[PDB]
């Protein structure tokens, strides 16, 4: 089949085709029966058919009201499924050709509409419920919101019954009229237009009732297709979609409410069966989570407890008044207050005995269902009245609480469980039951909510893996008792575990509120072992595992097999360790303790501690916390799941307050542009940037469209301030002199030298503006230079600011640090925290500071009294802080008061016959010209003083603090002004930053594209709010949204719900106003060009445009970029040694070999980096450097051999990149690592892999076809730089077609050359 | 200095009180004093009505330490009054009835103290729709032999009958009739019950068979159940005839021959 649809696409759509022949409907027609249809929806086959572009080629420019059918209709949906499960765009192609999309749209709603297994089938229904969630997924497309905002809109509601709807319009009064002027709308419509208007308004009630039909369709025990089963899940899934968001809900709620199929979902027989209907359980829970949700459709604004428990008195009171009023039987009933029957127990109890006609007359009385004819029996189980009553008037319980009532670990029952924890084998094709989070989200508590779930199901499949690693590891087998026949290197035995705390719980939770553990383990391995588990310390992760193997001693264990059954698990359980005991009973100069015994304090989690507690005393369980046997350990750095959940249940737990002009904008709705520095009413007219501009032409041509009005007419006038108009395209610049520091020439302060564009000066200005400043910036666009400018701007013109440093690993920060140590800001008001090898000419970490601040101290007090002793002033004691302010208030002070007084109350002599310092300036002052350069020398020696007794009382507090920790404390709380971190040490640290106190009111965070949602998110809370307002004054985040996105370690939650989604690009997404850097400053613009067109209107710098070393071409090299086709070596392509491990033998050779000759042309080994797209690659080429090179002189190494996801931010000058793929095209077709693949080469870009598969490829073409505008072999230069790269070169070309040749060639050089020569490396 | 400052700053905030809580932040902040923390909080509870009172109120019920709350006082009392205070109508942010009911229903330790200020709490918080039947379960659940229940049952009665003068109206005269189907015969019922049970007293059995007459006959079988397994000092005879001839009114075939069959092997000395 698979060449037929490849003939099949060559033929009629496949691209890199001159020619094809004309469209025929009887293609696509033969394509769907026997491809799609005839294959059961084959993966494979719709896979080959979307990559082959059959859908934007073929189908959708060929798509005709005329030649609409369901074949075409399926091929078309199932194309945009695929497009969809791969992560791809998939309406480009609709946007390129709208014509027919509303009359598209109709025929799927028509034909998802369908009865049940007539012409479509429950799959195609299936499908095509698929499709319309993607659709109103898709609510950021104008074309597919112009259609669907008729079937979920407000008239929609002419699905509901009438005596709801009444009830409705009764609520709301101010709707009543609106939904006249609809009814008016609807006479000025032809009766074809109001035909479709009806349809598409009760569209949605009827999908619900074709779901309800299909879901009663279901037997109990008996034998049921799966299709049935997949439908109901994707239409829960829809439903659960639609309900999440707001423009969604607004009005699909009260349909959906009015339908009751929450309360049929909850009575079916479907959910009561154990295997087929779990995931849909999971589903039906999460729609009913949605369902209740506390806010309000109308408002969008989150319910309040208040509000919650008034709603529910109002129902329990017009449900007393319906009872009282129309039955006796429930008039006690219709007498006791709502608390007394607001009970699911108590409504029961009352209602229960009733009659089904009797509930049906209540439900018709509270507006629920028609109402009962008189004679007549209803037609509904009593048991769906029983719970649909039940359900609307029984006591619901607070989303906090059902927060906190959650466990921060994940036991055995959800170690295993793929409906949450989908293993990497997840293809797509079923669903997961799991929050996604793509635009919008209902209030900052489902934001919060889905980000923590999301965490912990990620974290929970990494535990799964290792905790099998160990067990399997350990070799548990029988003999009644558990054997270990072998060792684990993270799982110990359990030698004794024993909960020796159960703290009374606070009140009101009935959870205990700490439960520790006392664990004994027997500490019998390799002392490398031995100091590995010793290493533990507090906040410490550790899982307590209870195994009963089945199988007897010496049993093989298979890794393929099911671990669960294959060990015995029985129970897995967190804990967190609080300590190692010592020989002295103390939870722990760190004591060496005797023996192999090592005790261990853990806190056990009080949620499932309490739950396993209730399951014991009330189901006759077992003693869990008597049966764990084993403990496993893991990595420090990859245990931090629980540090951030718990960080997520605390900021949920807090109000959340968040900056006014920036809540509307995490939320994915309103004006994305309400947080820009133009729209915000605190908007600064006058700001200094004196060290951003070095000269007025930089000035005025940092705003072409601005004329620069300059305070001063001289030239030799022309520190700049700016003064913005709010005839108003004017800037008003007024230069300015920085105050003398005093008499040292060298104390006067740097100032920033890198000459910025005006892009970059709209970003810097825009982030010294207050608001939200999103900064786009290509690879190269100096987004540190610009940053580092605005945090010096914004430091220097605010001093009474703190600024938080953000970054998402320690390279950026040390760049950071590098680039702040070129400008003028003192290392006393700037901090580093991190839990490091230390990368910075300075030491910024705590310790570093408080030595700093020690030894600054010493120098002050020393200064001191040398400045004493020039005065007069005997005593030779030595002084300290609070003595050294006092000496200052003293004499210093006063004498300046007095020489003030005499001079500034005036000739240029007597400015210095007055001057109380001369011997203290004895070692640099006065000039006798004028008077006010006099008194200004001596103002600036004035306030050197004070700077050295404003440096000794911020540094008395080291005197006031022993302790080092106190004094890092002091220092990030109060003396330090810029305070840097990564988004992990924040997501881990935010308790004690905000337990500290620590504030800041500018943040900057850098990398943004690359840090997760909740980890761009925990930097905006790690502080209180300032008397009911956040404190926070602007917010810039500078990242590359086209770059890497985070990683996500099981890639299933990013082909599912999409956790790789970084904040930055949502913001982005949304339609934030960001500043796009367009001037690359690293790299060679012909290479540059390989990526420039993923970006806007990005260019070249003016150095890299005129610089030699970009246009001197590589020795050795034709080019400076070539692509290099590889086909099959000894019969094989692409390799798999291992699964997934891909590698190519061919490529990888001839990678070798390309680096061999650049290495004996006398190339820099170290300049060359080695790229791959997979790690099998990469490990197979380092094997092949490892098995030819060796000790061979001539051959040096390269300075990296890794992946191009392992590259990010580092570049060479040359890069051999390795595509060796040529099965599939893969996950090199995400647009991001492309241009990151491409963008990290400085002068030479050697790429080698399959063209053709690539070529195909249709996201690749705007690189690969200016890639295939050079030849695909080898051009070289072996007789050789100073070569231009335009002028001809006078040598050899030697054009290499293949790997072996390059090989042959490669070892005809090195014979000649170790011939020739002889290298003494020893 | 500063223990001359911060009273000069407590004496000058005498005409505006805007630096007082700054002054006993630092002096709070940088000073470990409980007879000052408990003046800076009669400071910030002499406002209009929680402003900076209930910060003060959360931190003298906190008590990580013993000192400051023993300051000038010693009776671990004084901080659930503090939260039942706070409690109280003011306009705090939410502080609704979490920590304060919570700590005052696990370690209440003060008969009718802790239960009527949870009553009062859940009865005007704000509205308090739900929450009124929230505190009539709540004196169900817990009744302890005190009369907070019915004062409960009388607040409830109160407030419907005060805004006729009609749901509502009708609720609270159904709620007063219920206090008034409270009469003390109940609490008679219960005082023998509890007190004279395990004394084996007849005089007591006697009592409850006759608050439980043939008309609330579970009530019958609630007396029966109180003849059932806690004995007598020699007189269960008595008790069972009793509810054998009470039987014969209930058709005086079924419960009959059953009990007269488990009463063949209840030959035990009791």
């Amino acid at each position: 089949n698979a060449e037929f649809v490849t003939q099949l696409a060559c033929k009629y759509w496949a691209p890199h085709i001159k020619k094809k022949s004309p469209f025929d409907i009887k293609v696509i027609e033969d394509i769907y029966e026997k491809e799609i249809v005839k294959s059961r929806f084959a993966i494979r086959k719709i896979m080959l058919l979307e990559f082959s572009q059959y859908l934007e080629n073929y189908l959708w420019m060929n798509y005709s009201p005329e030649v609409s059918s369901k074949a075409y209709l399926m091929s078309i949906c199932c194309m945009v499924n695929e497009k969809f499960r791969e992560n791809v765009p998939a309406w480009e192609i609709f946007k390129k050709k709208p014509d027919h999309f509303p009359f598209f749209f109709k025929h799927i709603l028509k034909a998802a509409l369908a009865e049940t297994d007539g012409e479509f089938s429950l799959h195609e229904q299936t499908v095509l419920l698929l499709f319309l969630d993607h659709c109103f997924n898709s609510l950021e497309v104008d074309l597919i919101r112009s259609q669907v905002q008729q079937l979920i809109s407000l008239p929609m509601w002419m699905g509901l019954q009438l005596a709801r709807l009444e009830l409705e319009l009764k609520k709301t009064p101010k709707l009543r009229k609106f939904w006249n002027l609809i009814k008016k709308n609807d006479e000025k419509m032809d009766p074809e237009a109001r035909e479709q208007a009806y349809q598409e308004r009760r569209f949605l009630s009827q999908l619900i009732q074709k779901f309800i039909s299909v879901l009663k369709s279901v037997p109990l025990s008996e034998p049921v297709t799966m299709d049935k089963v997949h439908y109901c899940e994707r239409f829960i899934e829809l439903m659960i979609d639609l309900e999440a968001l707001l423009p969604t809900r607004r009005w699909f709620n009260t349909i959906l409410d009015d339908s009751h199929l929450l309360v049929h979902c909850y009575l079916s027989n479907l959910v009561r069966r154990e295997e087929d209907g779990h995931l849909f359980s999971q589903l039906l829970d999460m729609l009913k989570f949605y369902t209740g949700f506390e806010i309000n459709d109308q408002t969008g604004n989150a319910l309040t407890e208040n509000e919650m428990t008034t709603i529910h008195y109002d129902r329990i009171t017009s449900l007393q008044r319906a009872a009282f009023a129309h039955f006796p039987e429930l008039y006690d009933f219709a007498l006791s207050n709502v608390a007394e029957v607001d009970t699911r127990e108590s409504l029961v109890k009352f209602f229960g005995p009733l009659s089904s006609n009797t509930l049906h007359q209540v439900a018709s009385y509270l507006c629920l269902l028609p109402t009962l004819p008189k004679n007549e029996d209803t037609t509904f189980d009593k048991e769906f009245l029983l719970e649909l009553l039940v359900s609307r008037h029984e006591r619901r319980i607070s989303q906090i609480q059902q927060l906190n009532q959650m466990p921060l670990y994940p036991t055995e029952k959800i170690i295993w469980d793929e409906n949450i924890v989908p293993t990497e084998y997840y293809s797509g094709e079923g669903c997961l039951a799991l929050p996604k989070l793509n635009l919008q989200f209902l209030t900052l508590h489902d934001y919060l909510l889905r980000n923590f779930n999301l965490f912990r199901l990620e974290s929970t499949y990494e535990i799964r893996q290792d905790i099998e690693d160990s067990v399997s590891r350990m070799k548990p087998w029988q003999s009644g008792g558990v054997v270990f026949g072998g060792w684990a290197r993270m799982a110990q035995p359990i030698v004794a575990f024993t909960v020796v705390e159960v703290a009374k719980p606070n009140i009101g939770e009935n959870w205990p509120t700490r439960v520790r553990a006392d664990v004994t383990i027997n500490l019998n391995v390799r002392d490398h072992i031995k100091d590995e588990w010793e290493g533990l310390r507090k906040h410490d992760v550790c899982f307590l595992i209870t195994v009963r193997p089945t199988k007897p001693y010496g049993t093989k264990f298979d890794r393929r097999r099911p671990f669960i059954e294959q060990v015995g698990l029985v129970y897995v359980r967190g804990c967190e360790i609080q300590g190692m005991l010592d020989d002295k009973g103390r939870v722990i100069p760190r004591p060496n303790l005797r023996g192999e015994s090592r005790t261990f304090r853990v806190f056990l989690d009080p949620n499932q501690y309490q739950q396993d507690m209730t399951n014991t005393i009330q189901n006759g369980a077992e003693d869990v916390y008597e049966t764990f046997n084993i403990i496993m350990r893991r990595k420090p750095k990859e245990n931090n799941f629980k540090a951030v959940l718990e960080t997520i249940r605390n900021l949920m737990n807090t109000d959340c307050v968040v900056p006014d002009w920036l809540h509307d904008i995490i939320l994915g709705y309103g004006d994305p542009s309400s947080a820009h520095y133009s729209k915000m009413p605190n908007q600064i007219a006058t700001l200094d940037f004196n060290d951003t501009f070095l000269s007025i032409e930089h000035l005025k041509a940092s705003f072409p469209g601005h004329n620069v009005k300059v305070t001063v007419e001289d030239p030799a006038l022309q520190p700049f301030r700016i003064t913005f108009p709010v005839e108003a395209k004017t800037l008003i610049v007024e230069p300015h002199v920085i105050p003398n520091r005093g008499p040292y020439p060298y104390n006067q302060p740097k100032r920033n030298t890198i000459q910025f564009t005006h892009t970059q000066i709209e970003a810097i200005r825009a982030g010294m503006q207050p608001g939200l400043t999103m900064v786009v910036g290509p690879p190269g666009t100096g987004k540190t230079d610009v940053a580092v400018q605005i945090i010096s701007n914004i430091y220097h013109n605010f001093p009474e600011q703190r600024t938080l440093i953000v970054t998402h690993s320690n390279q950026a920060l040390n760049q950071l640090f590098e680039k702040i140590m070129a400008l003028d800001i003192d290392e006393r008001h700037l901090l580093r925290l991190g839990h490091e090898e230390l990368e910075t000419e300075k030491d910024f970490s705590r310790y570093g500071r408080v030595n700093y601040v020690l030894a600054r101290r010493i120098e002050l007090l020393e200064e001191v009294k040398r400045l004493q002793k020039s005065l007069g002033v005997p005593g030779d004691a030595s002084y300290t802080c609070e003595t050294a302010g006092y000496f200052f208030l003293y004499q210093v002070m006063s004498r300046w008061e007095e020489y003030i007084s005499k001079v500034k109350n005036p000739d240029v002599t007597e400015v210095s016959t007055f001057f109380p310092f001369h011997e203290y300036f004895a070692n640099a002052i006065f000039k006798g010209r004028s008077y006010e350069e006099d008194m200004e020398i001596a103002e600036g020696c004035f306030r050197h003083i004070k700077k050295i007794f404003t440096q000794l009382e911020e540094f008395r507090a080291s005197e006031l603090l022993r302790s080092g920790l106190d004094r890092s404390k002091y220092l990030l709380v109060k003396e330090a002004k810029i305070i840097a971190m990564t988004c992990t040490h924040a997501a881990l640290k935010r308790h004690d930053l905000v337990k500290l106190g620590f504030k800041y009111d500018n943040i900057l965070m850098e990398e943004a594209a690359q840090i997760l949602e909740i980890e761009t998110f925990i930097p905006l809370l790690l502080q209180n709010p300032q008397d009911g307002f956040s404190r926070l004054k602007r917010w810039i985040m500078i990242g590359d949204h086209h770059q890497l996105p985070p990683v996500i370690k099981n890639m299933a939650f990013q082909k599912y719900s999409n956790m790789e989604q970084s904040l930055f690009t949502r913001f982005v997404r949304v339609g934030v106003p960001t500043v796009d850097l367009d001037a690359q400053g690293r790299a060679r613009a012909s290479l540059c060009n390989l990526y420039n067109w993923r970006y806007k209107n990005l260019g070249n710098l003016p150095h890299v445009q005129l610089l030699p070393e970009f246009s001197t071409a590589n020795a050795g090299l034709l080019y400076d970029f070539q692509l290099i086709n590889v086909e099959d070596f000894q019969g094989v392509g692409e390799s798999e040694p291992n699964p997934y491990f891909y590698q190519n033998l061919g490529e990888a050779e001839y990678v070798v070999a390309l680096f061999m000759y650049m290495c004996l042309l006398g190339y820099p080994a170290d300049k060359i980096s080695i790229l791959t797209t997979y790690n099998g690659q990469k490990h197979l080429i380092r094997d092949i450097i490892n098995r030819r090179c060796g000790n061979n002189p001539l051959i040096g190494r390269p300075n990296k051999v890794t992946t191009v996801d392992r590259f990010q931010g580092q570049q060479n000058d040359y890069i051999l990149l390795s595509l060796v793929r040529t099965r599939a095209v893969g996950h090199l077709r995400d647009v991001r690592r492309l241009v990151v693949a491409m963008s990290r080469a400085r002068l030479g870009l050697y790429i080698f892999a399959r063209v053709s598969l690539f070529q195909n490829c249709f996201e690749l073409t705007p690189a690969f076809s200016q890639l295939t505008a050079r030849p695909l072999h080898l051009h070289i230069i072996p007789t050789e730089t100073t070569r231009k790269n335009g002028e001809r070169p006078s040598h050899e070309v030697q054009i290499i077609k293949n790997m072996p040749q390059m090989a042959n060639f490669v070892y005809n050089m090195y014979m000649h050359l170790i011939q020739t020569t002889h290298h003494y490396h020893q | 200095q500063h223990s001359r400052i911060w009273p000069l700053y407590l004496r000058f905030l005498r005409s505006h009180p805007l630096p007082e809580t700054a002054v006993r932040g630092y002096r709070r902040f940088l000073k470990l004093s409980p007879e000052s923390a408990e003046e800076y909080i009669e400071y910030l509870k002499s406002s209009d009505r929680l402003d900076e009172a209930a910060q003060r109120l959360a931190t003298v019920v906190n008590d990580e330490r013993f000192v400051s709350k023993a300051g000038k006082s010693n009776y671990q009392l004084w901080h659930e009054l503090c939260d039942l205070i706070s409690q109280n109508p003011d306009k705090v942010q939410s502080l609704n009835v979490d920590a304060i009911i919570r700590g005052g229903l696990t370690r209440f330790t003060d008969q009718l103290g802790k239960l009527w200020c949870s009553l009062a709490d859940y009865y005007i918080r704000s509205g308090h729709f739900e929450k009124a039947r929230d505190v009539y379960e709540e004196a169900i659940r817990t009744v302890m032999t005190v009369r907070d229940f019915t004062q409960v049952f009388d607040s409830y009665a109160q407030f419907e009958e005060s805004m006729i003068a009609d749901v509502d109206l009708e609720l609270r005269l159904a709620r007063f009739e219920q206090l008034i189907s409270r009469r003390p015969l109940l609490l008679n019922s219960v005082l023998l019950r509890q007190n004279p049970h395990h004394v084996h007293e007849w005089h007591k059995r006697v009592a409850l068979h006759q608050g439980r007459p043939r008309e609330i006959i579970n009530t019958y079988t609630e007396a029966v159940q109180t003849v059932d397994p806690f004995k007598a000092t020699g007189k269960p005879h008595t008790l069972w005839v009793a509810f054998a001839k009470f039987y014969e009114d209930n058709g005086q075939l079924d419960d009959a021959r059953v009990i007269l069959e488990k009463a063949t092997k209840v030959n035990f000395k009791q």
